[PDB]
């Protein structure tokens, strides 16, 4: 009631090490660690796969 | 008489339950399937169920 508190309960799916994507748990950012929104470039990187097996599905 | 089993499957709860319950060592692999899962939990022995959580994660 003194404050605002906006708590999200956020689960760990995959790591990034440098432009490029790993996938795995067990992996813990330290607290007061920043949090940002992921750009649509980032994510549409993943979910592609090399060009002789792309299928579109939507 | 010299014979001894090394079943694998992907499907434990589809395996007969009279062959898998007389495995007494176990590699287990990633597992995702929860109907597996619990299945390889009970028939583990006791003092692996507590280190037998980490099968959805190992990679």
């Amino acid at each position: 009631k003194d404050e605002d508190i906006f708590i999200l309960t956020v689960q760990p799916v995959g790591i990034f090490k440098g432009e490029e994507f790993f996938q795995g748990n067990s992996m813990l950012p330290s607290p007061t660690e920043p949090v940002f929104l992921v750009e649509d470039d980032i994510l549409n990187k993943i979910f592609s796969n090399e060009k002789t097996k792309i299928f579109h599905l939507g | 008489y010299g014979l001894s089993l090394m079943v694998v499957s992907q499907r434990p709860s589809e395996v007969s339950d009279t062959i898998l319950s007389q495995c007494n060592n176990f590699i287990n692999l990633r597992l995702t399937n929860i109907n597996d899962q619990n299945y390889i939990k009970n028939l583990l022995p006791d003092n692996s169920r507590s280190i037998s959580e980490i099968l959805p994660t190992l990679g």
